[PDB]
């Protein structure tokens, strides 16, 4: 199936710069205009760039002309953002996604029809820091957890059993701390009869600190 | 660059009935006859957006037949002939027309169900943690409906303020339940002090507290 694969997200100082990469298959990549959107948190879609299939022209939003430049890798089937003189206005979620084909007399429009899954660009002046991970541990229903902990930038992943275990899982929105750090719980809901058969291990994913850590939770 | 703008909102609905949101564009998105550039697009919670319509009245595939869009000029409407649970989401307009591409604000579709109180469950904080000097006491609220709750924590019966932060879930796609989790966050050594901790959970003058003893 067509597939849109972001990379590069993370956290950069005010005036940094940062590379985001978004990979393309199962379509002629060099056919078709490639389009960024973004999510500021908590805020709805805003359109950054577009760049044709021959990269004959591209496109950007006011607030980021000059200091975002779009490319793309025909060869690599890959797009690209060079994000320089970042702001705070440039935290965000940033999706890729497939646009009209340009490779045609007159261009014909599909819809953004295909989306990335998302990166995070934060924009600040704090560090990275990886979090703990603390179990929350345990009527016929048992709730069962995990806390992630003192985390900086957004965001955290969190799977339960290696992505086996869907049914019941509660993942809640970060929240910021007053330490200027996240905290995150991620909890389920399970059989008090299988507490003892099987087991429960969060996994938690922060790509930002290079931290991928699987709990236990007894 | 071309403002649009919807309406409503936020959209409660009872699963069954029909749902509208309509887009306004503050420029004409007829390039050409039968060619309007407005799109529709629905982001689930912690998904990326999904292409719902295009060009107005096209249909996305494997967008269900439930959907529809129509429209001329500067006014459209997504329409959803039955509404079903996992419809919950945000709804967006969009114009192709000229760049920049522009959205409208969003549409949050609400789901309307029979009142479910809590599943309430208690934490301590772990061993692991307060070897750190810290203390996280966590409250879950699990699978209820409205979302207005009050936690209130208690701490030997003194009502705690300032020293807790909540977060809530997405209505759920299949039940339309809420769930919330609240944190206390003490000092270790305040925490070694104390003996009860108590969640006390109110929706209209019904309180249930779950507790537990630190000793």
């Amino acid at each position: 199936e067509v597939q849109l694969v972001e990379s590069g997200g993370g956290l950069e100082q005010p005036g940094g710069s940062l590379r985001l990469s978004c990979a393309g298959s199962g379509f002629t990549f060099r056919d078709y205009a490639m389009t960024w959107v973004r999510q500021a948190p908590g805020k709805g879609l805003e359109w950054v760039s577009s760049i044709s299939g021959s990269g004959g022209n591209t496109y950007y939003a006011d607030s980021v002309k000059g200091r975002f430049t779009i490319s793309r890798d025909n060869s690599k089937n890959t797009l690209y953002l060079q994000m320089n003189s970042l702001r705070a206005e440039d935290t965000a979620v940033y999706y890729c996604a497939k646009d009209r084909l340009s490779i045609t007399i007159r261009p014909r429009y599909y819809g953004l029809d295909v989306w990335g899954q998302g990166t995070t660009v934060t924009v600040s002046s704090a560090s990275t820091k990886g979090p703990s991970v603390f179990p929350l541990a345990p009527e016929s229903t048992a709730a069962l957890g995990c806390l992630v902990k003192d985390y900086f930038p957004e965001p955290v992943t969190v799977s339960w059993n290696s992505g086996a275990l869907t049914s019941g899982v509660h993942t809640f929105p970060a929240v910021l701390q007053s330490s200027g750090l996240y905290s995150l719980s991620s909890v389920v809901t399970v059989p008090s009869s299988s507490l003892g058969t099987k087991t429960y291990t969060c996994n938690v994913d922060h790509k930002p600190s290079n931290t991928k850590v699987d709990k236990r939770v007894e | 660059d071309i403002v649009m703008t919807q309406s409503p909102l936020s959209l409660p609905v009872t699963p069954g009935e029909p749902a509208s949101i309509s887009c306004r564009s503050s420029q004409s998105l007829l390039y050409s006859i039968g060619y309007n550039y407005l799109d529709w697009y629905l982001q689930k919670s912690g998904q990326s957006p999904q292409l719902l319509i295009y060009l107005g009245s096209n249909r996305a595939s494997g967008v269900p037949d439930r959907f529809s869009g129509s429209g001329s000029g500067t006014d459209f409407t997504l329409k959803i002939s039955r509404v079903e649970a996992e419809d919950v989401g945000f709804y967006y307009c969009m114009q192709a027309l000229q760049t920049p591409y522009t959205f409208g604000q969003g549409t949050k579709l609400e789901i309307k169900r029979t009142v479910a109180a809590p599943s309430v469950f208690i934490f301590p904080p772990s061993d692991e943690q307060l070897k750190s000097g810290t203390a996280s006491v966590v409250c879950l609220l699990n699978n209820f409906y409205p979302r207005e709750a009050k936690v209130q924590w208690k701490v030997d019966n003194a009502l705690q303020s300032g020293n807790s932060q909540e977060s809530v879930t997405e209505q759920d796609s299949k039940d339309s339940t809420y769930s919330l989790s609240s944190t206390l966050t003490l000092s270790k050594a305040d925490y070694e002090k104390h003996k009860v901790y108590a969640c006390e959970v109110t929706q209209g003058t019904t309180s249930v507290t779950k507790s537990f003893n630190r000793g």
